[PDB]
């Protein structure tokens, strides 16, 4: 691929969020899903083999099926209110599909699977795009249209999402899949606080975003994409290990970490609202995403596995790319915890 | 631009635009002491073209930091020596040689080939990643190592020689084992001179029934007796009179060379799958091993930091860069 | 969305007109001197990840982060007392509006108010 | 507060500042300057605690705590300078960096004048001891008392977490001044019995409780000397202060909620005294002589009145200190025979006097010898359980028979006998080592001279 | 010579400048809280010719 | 409602039960996805002749031209599968597990 | 001379060097002028200076 044709590509995919972030009409906002949709799987079928192949085939798959039911919904919606602007939606049945839609187009279970599939399919940079991004696009328009949410489908769905992603994330060795469970679980949760403040979805969706960011951008750097190739990493820059320690750390919701701010404020907003039940399984259920980041943290820095006879040749050789902003998204994955407050400005 | 990327090629670097279709890689290839040394030495100095003498352990030494080379403990952990003097070791040496000069090889042609798409000057190698494979076939036949091992280098070899472009020319230096051993035993070298006589006749059976019918399908393959190979003259005649549209060279294009280009500049990228989670025991370290040795590495004298930034051999300004 | 589509808003302003009559954050803030920490340590994680002296290489480069985070962080508090006292105003107009949903309680001494006594024994 | 908390953080850029071999000697000096400075918290009046500023107070309770969390960190530096003999610079700086961490995070804990400040800190305080622990232990196990550790303590702060965000909307603050001033009583309804549950659950899996303690064996035998130091003596008493905190708002639902805890804590005290009869390791043996005595201040706390929770302060610090320089003790025969049974080294009284002398004064102390602190409020505890009721003195009794018997037990087992003819390495006491047991044991005596100090607010 | 021993003793200084520090910062957050200064029922008090303020 | 609408619906119900049904080939799945579009055309376009809204009238085009856009789409991934396995059969997307 | 090959970062790069000093110095002065200004606005819209 040209590397003109790649950043227009990667212009294509921005124009297309940007466009349904923007649009105040459902034809423009469905315009915009299906230009991302269009510019992405080239980006995702970028490095040719057949599991990008296979990966990018799901992700149209699924994004096709998304779509169509977007379209139905905003028709079905058209015909009992003769409305296009997007505002709460005036049946239910369309709300129904739309909700339906967007949790497939986000991931949120039973719709995951194309997530881990798609995640390990597609190398390192596709992935991070795809998640970030396309997590970014759809929660604005789950934002917007949020007081027509039925509370018990979408609580349903995080919920669901949540306890998948803890425990495909158990079982998984696969960085990749590792991170699409770890994704899944934390679209659980912001969903989850999504029909109470649209506030503190927005604030978990940043948090989220910099540290994946962070954790992608290490293994872009440590170049390690299973357990045991991230096991040979203390014997070449040990410093890697030790940031990705603690941004997993991070990850896993431990105070006094950036990890802990989502959490602690959808926990708060939720009781406010008379829901205990829910906060505490969504609090008891991350655990499983803190174990098997403790077990990923065990293997790359807290101890030390055996390593090869070239690592000295690597030894001999340096880093030559510079990664930008991983330094500034490390800090801000990890030391952001006395910053709570700027949510109003958020706000 | 400043230093090549997709910057530089929005720009409008072109290798195509760059190269002079003198732009050649010949590896020069044959037995035990044999004349493809000077015989390269011989092409490369009448063509024009770069010289790169066989990579065998230190060329990362000769190519990094200083050029002197390093501890045998910090860099290749093999010896040539003891694998001649003991080749069926207890400790792996014998494939821990082999695999880290296969690793050397792959750098070298990594390095040619950057030094071909950056300058369009053409090289000539003395051994190459596609020629490395004949001492493992020797090896494994003499029992020296195992299958295992074997498989390991054949692993490793795919995953990364996939990813190159095949020398424009191969030349090849025929000589007979009996004249092989006899220049053994003129140069006189204990080490060399233990090597038994199937081991060379395994390795001229390699040469000649995988690599030379692997090389010819693609591209020009040349071979030469001692007394040819003598007469560079000639040879370099041959080499100028050289008809050939059937590479994958001519197919390369410039996006092609973009992307090989900006592979071969990282070097790290490179060996990138020289070291995968096989755990032999002839190349797998303990971690206590790995922690003393890579310390010590870190307290050689300038290997504490980057090359611009270590105070200690004569870098000022390290506050302002 | 509570404070969303709140009449006179304009979109897209990060800092309306009406909060320039709030007052400013102090340059010794504790947050501002945070938000230089947080720099601080990004750049000295910058000179870790590309193996220089961690302490003593590119010290325009630190400086850089510092006054970078610091500027952001200024702006940032900005915004932020700005919504909060936004969100203040509201709050206390609604009350003063709706009187007979917030109504003054008579006060009683705790000698008029009973409470049941629970001996520890 | 914050004359004592800057120089922690001070402390951190000074050790990585220093010299490679000079920042064992920096970092012991200036945190015994620090424990010092922190030794004029503890002229406290009589009527109220002292309010510094709107985020941190100390009281009767927060000062001998913080006081020892001081004294305790040179202790650990001495020890761990012992162990890491052959580490390189920048892992000593972090091990270093690691405690001095832990240790601020404890002081902002024990002084934090919020439930949900004092949640996020003592919360806070895990990352430092399993990054410790699953680092700088010597066995595979490590990892795995790190896991239960780590998920012990988080399955129970969680509902705690949920709990004090549910009390701060419904009464309006977390401040513990405005909790204690504008107190209500809890009244008997399932959800009221689950809130306290909660906080309750939460600070009794930190003390640890009865039947939720396994960690407690698994973490404190796995740890490196230092972690083990700290775990006993401080983190083991942030259980202890959070029910003393707490409790203020669970009346007078704690008169009918305490019978399972306190039944839990009196027959796992007789069980885990019952167990260290019969221990092959001598860290499991300090162990679970640190869950019974904990179990007893449980039971003091529960019981919930002035007489218990005075007891209860002044075991909580002896204990500290006592449990500290056990484990100490053990450490340093570890460093001799690297291995951790204890009928392996024998005759250490006739290879090793005065250590032995350290063992007698350090098992005399653990068993309630009057009139050392440890009997002071053990007997407290005794007396206020008598009040609540006339078979606690049976149970108490046969406690105290027992850890009599099994701390002569250990006492006898190491010491005396005839040494084992094949251990030929055991070199004689070092200096540090012999100051080590003399700065844990002198303090306790002083204590003992001057008991006011540690008995708490309620006196 | 004496510049060695303050380039490697200069490090002495951060613990005792970070007390005197956080005195200042604890007078400061004392300066804050004088809102009731000489105005509690038990300790309220007409002012001596010679000062402004009860307490600092 | 008129039964119009019903038989509109109903196959936009058909089209998108028989997409998440495979059987072997992936390009029966994408007939099936292209007959959804069909009938989010004509319904869209009954409900915007029925009111007279006259500037609606341009959105079914636009619909049709994402339609075949995302046609395309669907082929050129096609070929690509078939290109790696010889068929067009989804059972041969399985390298990627869940 | 040390390196056998000569190191990217052999001698500062003074065009960034400068333009980061600049940068700086010009992000400190600019924020200097706004928080005045932001005062001097605040105090002229309360009516106390
Ligand atoms: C229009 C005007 C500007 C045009 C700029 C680009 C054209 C000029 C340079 C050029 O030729 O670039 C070619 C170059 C492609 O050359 P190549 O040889 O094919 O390189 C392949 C890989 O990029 C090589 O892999 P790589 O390791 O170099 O990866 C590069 C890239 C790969 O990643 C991406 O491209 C993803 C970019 C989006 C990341 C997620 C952002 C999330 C924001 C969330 C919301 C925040 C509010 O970025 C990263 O890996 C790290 C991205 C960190 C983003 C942090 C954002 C914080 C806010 O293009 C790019 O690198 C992408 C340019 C994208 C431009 C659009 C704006 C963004
Ligand atoms: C200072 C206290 C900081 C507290 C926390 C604050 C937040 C984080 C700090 C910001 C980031 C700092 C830099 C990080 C990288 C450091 C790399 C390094 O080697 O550094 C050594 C470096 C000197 O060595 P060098 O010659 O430059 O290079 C030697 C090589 O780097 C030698 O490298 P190597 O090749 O030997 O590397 C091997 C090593 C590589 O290991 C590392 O690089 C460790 C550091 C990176 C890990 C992550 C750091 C934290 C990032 C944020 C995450 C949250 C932090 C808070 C967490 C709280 C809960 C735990 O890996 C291992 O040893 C592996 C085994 C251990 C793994 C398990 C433990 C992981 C612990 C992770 C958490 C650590 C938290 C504290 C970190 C303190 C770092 C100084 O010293 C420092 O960087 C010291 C810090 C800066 C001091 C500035 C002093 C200025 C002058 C005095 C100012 C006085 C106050 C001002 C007011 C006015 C007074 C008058
Ligand atoms: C099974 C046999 C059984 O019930 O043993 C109870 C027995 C408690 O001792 P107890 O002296 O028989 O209880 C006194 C009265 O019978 C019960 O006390 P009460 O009648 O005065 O009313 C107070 C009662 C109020 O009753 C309720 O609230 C009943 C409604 C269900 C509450 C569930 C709370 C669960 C809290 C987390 C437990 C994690 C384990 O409080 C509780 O139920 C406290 C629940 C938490 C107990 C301790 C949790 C740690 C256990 C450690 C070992 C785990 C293995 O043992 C256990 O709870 C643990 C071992 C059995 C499992
Ligand atoms: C007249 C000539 C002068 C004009 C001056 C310019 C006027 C302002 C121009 C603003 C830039 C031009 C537009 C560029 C995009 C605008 C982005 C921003 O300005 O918009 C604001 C948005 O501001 C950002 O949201 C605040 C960024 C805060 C970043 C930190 C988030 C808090 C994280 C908590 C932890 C903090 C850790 C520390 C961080 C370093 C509000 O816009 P709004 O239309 O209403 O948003 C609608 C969506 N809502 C309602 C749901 C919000
Ligand atoms: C609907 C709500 C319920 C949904 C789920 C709620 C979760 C409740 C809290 C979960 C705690 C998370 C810890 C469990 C993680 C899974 C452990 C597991 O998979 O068991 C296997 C695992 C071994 O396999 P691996 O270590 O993964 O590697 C094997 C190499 N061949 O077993 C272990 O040894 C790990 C044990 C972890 C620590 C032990 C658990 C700690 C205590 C748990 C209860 C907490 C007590 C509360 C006080
Ligand atoms: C499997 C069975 C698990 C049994 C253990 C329970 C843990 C599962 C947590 C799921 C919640 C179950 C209890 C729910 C209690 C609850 O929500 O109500 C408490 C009450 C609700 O009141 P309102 O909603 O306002 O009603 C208004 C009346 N007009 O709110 C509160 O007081 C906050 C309480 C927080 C929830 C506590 C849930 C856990 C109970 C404590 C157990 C602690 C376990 C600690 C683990 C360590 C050992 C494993
Ligand atoms: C050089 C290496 C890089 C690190 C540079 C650190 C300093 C950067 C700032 C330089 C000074 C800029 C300035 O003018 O600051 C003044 C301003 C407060 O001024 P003002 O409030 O107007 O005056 C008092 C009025 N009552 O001050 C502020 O607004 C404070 C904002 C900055 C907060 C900094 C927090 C710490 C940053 C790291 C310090 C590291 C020190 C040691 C460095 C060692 C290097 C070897
Ligand atoms: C709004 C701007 C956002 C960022 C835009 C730029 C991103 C790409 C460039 C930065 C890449 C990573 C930083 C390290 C680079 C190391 C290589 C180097 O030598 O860089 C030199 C550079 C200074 O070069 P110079 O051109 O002078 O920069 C000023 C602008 N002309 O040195 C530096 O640039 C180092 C200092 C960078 C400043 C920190 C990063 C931005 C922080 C902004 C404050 C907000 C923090 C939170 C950010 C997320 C939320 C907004
Ligand atoms: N893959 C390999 N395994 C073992 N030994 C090798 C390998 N490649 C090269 N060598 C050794 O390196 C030396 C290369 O020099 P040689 O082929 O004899 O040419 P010359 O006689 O010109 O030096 C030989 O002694 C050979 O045994």
């Amino acid at each position: 691929m040209n590397p003109i044709i790649y950043t227009t590509l990667i212009m294509t995919v921005m124009s297309g969020t940007m466009l349904v972030m923007i649009s105040s009409h459902w034809l423009l906002i469905w315009i915009g899903f299906e230009m991302n949709l269009l510019a992405m799987i080239p980006v995702l079928m970028k490095n040719f083999n057949p599991r990008a192949t296979e990966a990018a085939t799901k992700y149209f798959l699924t994004q096709a099926t998304a779509s169509m039911m977007l379209m139905m919904a905003i028709i079905i919606n058209l015909l009992y209110s003769g409305q296009w602007t997007i505002t709460k939606m005036f049946n239910p049945v369309a709300m129904t599909m739309m909700t339906m839609a967007l949790a497939m187009k986000l991931g949120l279970s039973p719709f995951h699977f194309w997530v881990p599939e798609v995640t390990q399919g597609i190398s390192l940079q596709a992935g991070l795009l795809l998640l970030t991004w396309q997590k970014l696009a759809p929660l604005s328009v789950l934002c917007q249209i949020s007081q027509s949410i039925n509370p018990n489908l979408m609580l349903t769905m995080a919920m669901l999402s949540i306890l998948i992603g803890g425990w495909g994330g158990l079982n998984q060795t696969q960085l990749r899949k590792i991170m699409a469970y770890s994704s899944i679980a934390h679209m659980g949760w912001m969903t989850a606080v999504l029909p109470y403040n649209t506030t503190m979805t927005i604030l978990n969706l940043l948090i989220y975003i910099t540290m994946t960011l962070a954790m992608f951008m290490l293994l872009i750097h440590s170049s390690a994409t299973t357990t045991l190739s991230l096991s040979h990493t203390w014997n070449k820059m040990p410093v890697i290990t030790s940031l990705m320690m603690v941004t997993l750390l991070s990850m896993g919701g431990l105070p006094p970490l950036s990890g802990f701010m989502p959490k602690w404020m959808i926990i708060q907003e939720m009781t406010k609202n008379e829901s205990i039940i829910m906060p505490t399984l969504m609090a008891m259920t991350a655990l499983l995403n803190l174990y098997f980041y403790m077990r990923l943290a065990y293997s790359s820095s807290l101890t030390m596995f055996p390593s090869t006879n070239n690592m000295k040749m690597k030894w001999q050789f340096e880093h030559t790319k510079q990664m930008k902003l991983l330094p500034t998204m490390i800090v801000l994955s990890t030391l952001v915890l006395p910053m709570t407050p700027a949510l109003s400005s958020l706000n | 631009r400043l230093q090549y990327g997709p910057l530089a090629f929005v720009l409008g670097e072109r290798t195509t635009r760059k190269l002079t279709e003198t732009s050649k890689v010949i590896t020069v290839d044959g037995n035990i002491c044999s004349g493809k040394g000077r015989l390269a030495r011989e092409i490369a100095e009448k063509l024009g073209l770069r010289h790169f003498p066989e990579a065998g352990i230190h060329y990362a030494d000769s190519t990094t930091g200083d050029g002197k080379p390093l501890d045998v403990q910090l860099s290749g952990n093999c010896s040539l020596e003891k694998f001649y003097d003991d080749p069926k070791s207890n400790d792996g040496n014998s494939y821990r040689l082999q695999s880290w000069l296969y690793a050397s090889r792959l750098l070298q042609y990594a390095d040619a080939l950057e030094h071909l798409l950056s300058t369009g000057q053409g090289v000539v190698l003395e051994r190459s990643i596609y020629s490395d494979f004949v001492f493992l076939e020797a090896m494994y036949r003499q029992g020296f190592i195992r299958k295992q091992c074997v498989e390991h280098y054949n692993e490793v070899k795919k995953v990364t020689a996939c990813e190159y472009l095949p020398p424009h020319v191969v030349v090849y230096v025929d000589v007979p084992v009996p004249e092989i051993q006899s220049r053994i035993q003129k140069k006189g070298n204990p080490h060399e001179m233990k090597i038994t006589a199937a081991y060379l006749q395994d390795i001229e059976n390699a040469y000649k029934k995988t690599f030379l019918p692997e090389m010819s399908e693609k591209c020009e393959v040349l071979q030469y007796s001692a007394r040819e190979a003598e007469d560079a003259e000639k040879v370099v005649e041959d080499i100028e009179y050289l008809k050939c549209d059937k590479g994958p060279w001519p197919d390369q294009d410039d996006r092609t060379f973009h992307r090989l280009r900006m592979l071969v500049q990282n070097k790290l990228e490179v060996l990138n799958y020289t070291t995968i989670p096989v755990y032999l025991p002839e190349i797998t370290i303990g971690a206590h091993q790995s922690d003393r040795v890579f310390q010590k590495f870190t307290e050689l004298p300038g290997r504490k930091y980057s090359p611009g930034y270590n105070e200690d051999v004569g870098d000022k300004w390290i506050w302002l860069k | 969305t509570m404070m969303s589509g709140r009449p006179g808003r304009v979109p897209l302003q990060f800092l309306p007109n009406e909060a320039r009559s709030l007052p400013p954050p102090k340059l010794t803030d504790p947050r501002l001197v945070y938000m230089g920490f947080l720099g601080y340590c990004s750049g000295l994680i910058d000179n870790a990840i590309r193996r220089r002296p961690v302490v003593s290489a590119g010290l325009h480069r630190q400086l850089l982060y510092v006054t970078s985070f610091v500027f952001f962080g200024y702006y940032l508090l900005k915004r932020q007392d700005y919504m909060y006292a936004l969100r203040d105003h509201d709050m206390f107009a609604y009350v003063k509006s709706h009187p007979e949903d917030f109504p003054e309680k008579d006060k009683k001494t705790y000698g008029e108010i009973l409470e049941e006594f629970h001996p520890v024994r | 507060m914050l004359k004592i908390i800057i120089p922690t953080t001070m402390l951190l850029p000074m050790t990585w500042m220093s010299k490679h071999n000079m920042i064992w000697i920096n970092a012991t000096v200036h945190s015994l300057l620090i424990s010092l400075i922190s030794l004029s918290l503890l002229n406290q009046l009589g009527e109220n605690s002292l309010n510094f500023s709107l985020t941190f107070f100390s009281d009767s309770l927060s000062a001998p705590l913080l006081v020892l969390t001081t004294w305790l960190l040179p202790l650990m530096l001495m020890a761990s300078q012992s162990h890491l003999s052959k580490e390189t610079t920048t892992r000593k700086k972090l091990y270093i960096t690691m405690l001095i961490l832990l240790q601020l995070f404890l002081i902002m804990t024990f002084t934090a004048t919020e439930l949900i400040l004092f949640y996020i800190l003592f919360e806070a305080t895990l990352v430092p001891t399993l990054i410790i622990i699953t680092r700088w232990g010597n066995q595979t196990e490590r990892l795995n008392a790190g896991l239960y550790f780590l998920f012990y303590t988080l399955a129970g702060s969680l509902p705690l977490l949920v709990a004090l965000v549910y009390i701060q909307n419904t009464t309006g603050s977390l401040n513990f001044l405005i909790i204690h001033y504008w107190s209500h009583p809890l009244s008997n309804s399932w959800s009221n019995i689950f809130m306290w549950l909660a906080c309750i659950m939460a600070f009794m899996v930190k003390m640890p409780l009865y039947g939720l303690h396994l960690w407690l064996p698994k973490a404190h035998v796995e740890a490196p000397i230092a972690g083990s130091m700290v775990l006993a003596a401080v983190l083991l008493k942030l259980g202890g202060y959070g029910m003393m905190r707490i409790t203020t708002i669970l009346n007078p639902l704690t008169n009918y909620m305490a019978y399972p805890f306190l039944m839990l804590s009196m027959w796992g005290m007789i069980m885990t005294s019952s167990i260290c009869l019969r221990q092959t390791d001598l860290k499991s043996l300090i162990a679970y002589s640190s869950v019974s005595h904990m179990a007893l201040v449980i039971v003091a706390i529960m019981i919930q009145t002035p007489w218990s929770f005075m007891g209860a302060t002044a075991l909580m610090i002896a204990h500290g200190l006592t449990s500290s320089m056990l484990f100490c003790l053990a450490n340093t025969n570890y460093e001799r025979v690297h291995s951790r049974t204890m009928i392996l080294a024998r005759g250490l009284q006739t290879l090793l006097p005065l250590m032995a002398t350290w063992w007698l004064v350090a098992s005399l102390t653990n068993l309630a010898l009057p009139p050392s602190i440890n009997l002071i409020g053990e007997l407290f505890i005794i007396t206020a359980s008598f009040s609540w009721s006339n078979i606690t003195i049976i149970l108490m009794g046969m406690n105290m028979m027992i850890t009599a018997l099994y701390s002569l037990y250990m006492l006898i087992t190491t010491q005396r006998g005839k040494y084992t003819h094949h251990i030929n390495n055991i070199k004689p006491s070092f200096t540090r080592e012999n100051a080590l047991m003399a700065l844990h044991i002198l303090p306790l005596l002083l204590l003992t001279l001057n008991p006011k100090m540690i008995l708490g607010p309620l006196y | 010579n004496v510049l060695q021993i303050v380039r490697d003793h200069w490090v002495h200084i951060l613990v005792p400048v970070g007390f005197v520090f956080g005195c200042y910062l604890d007078r400061r957050s004392d300066e804050k809280l004088t809102a009731f200064r000489n105005k509690s029922l038990l300790f309220k008090r007409e002012l001596r010719p010679n000062e402004e303020v009860t307490w600092k | 409602m008129p039964l119009v609408y019903m038989n509109i619906i109903m196959a936009f119900a058909i089209a998108l039960a028989g997409l998440l049904m495979y059987r072997s080939h992936l390009m029966s799945s994408l007939l099936c996805l292209e007959g959804m579009m069909l009938s989010l055309f004509i319904m869209s376009t009954l409900i915007i002749l029925n009111t007279h809204f006259t500037l609606a009238n341009m959105m079914p085009i636009i619909l049709l031209v994402f339609a075949a856009c995302e046609a395309a789409l669907g082929l050129s991934l096609l070929v690509m599968v078939s290109n790696t396995y010889g068929t067009d059969y989804v059972q041969n997307l399985n390298l990627l597990q869940c | 001379k040390f390196y056998i090959r000569e190191p990217p970062h052999g001698s500062p790069d003074w065009l960034k060097v400068g333009l980061t000093l600049g940068t700086s110095v010009f992000l400190w002065i600019y924020l200097i002028k706004q928080h005045k200004e932001d005062v001097l606005e605040y105090k002229r819209r309360n009516g106390l200076e």
